[PDB]
């Protein structure tokens, strides 16, 4: 998601499209019309360049790490392989 | 980092047309004047069918009536 939502004002891309694309996904999320049957998914490896008003929650509420296993993860993980 | 990117605009040539504004015209007047000239003749036509169609019995019956004379005078004489 990294790629299209970016903060609004960086990256001197001087065509102009950056900020266009995010302004018209914040307005379509939550909008002045409602919409209660949605459901989005991000992906990153670089949180920290999302936009911060993306992040609020209204949008995108729910945010989780995903990290290393100990021990007790890594013997499932082989079990789950050679099953 | 003098990397520049561009956008492009497009325009619509102009649609097929600005001929057909003044040969058509005429090509509809002189297709309406071939329609009523067709019109006449059909009228004119039908009109001479009819009287050949009338011409026809008077023939038959100028025929038979001078063959049955003919026939007539001629077992009269002999």
């Amino acid at each position: 998601i990294d790629a299209i939502c970016k903060q609004r004002g960086s990256m001197a891309g001087s065509t102009g499209v950056h900020d266009t694309v995010v302004n018209q996904l914040l307005s379509k999320i939550d909008g002045v019309e409602q919409l209660n049957n949605i459901l989005v998914i991000g992906m990153t490896n670089r949180p920290d360049l999302i936009d911060e008003a993306l992040l609020r929650p209204g949008r995108l509420e729910v945010k989780m790490e995903i990290g290393l296993p100990d021990e007790k993860g890594r013997l499932q993980i082989l079990h789950i392989h050679t099953a | 980092d003098m990397r520049n990117e561009l956008e492009e605009m497009q325009r619509r040539a102009d649609q097929l047309a600005d001929e057909s504004l003044e040969s058509t015209r005429r090509m509809l007047q002189l297709v309406e004047e071939s329609k009523d000239a067709g019109i006449r003749t059909l009228v004119m036509l039908d009109e001479q069918g009819e009287q050949l169609e009338r011409i026809e019995e008077g023939m038959d019956q100028i025929n038979k009536d001078m063959k049955e004379a003919e026939k007539n005078l001629t077992d009269l004489g002999k």
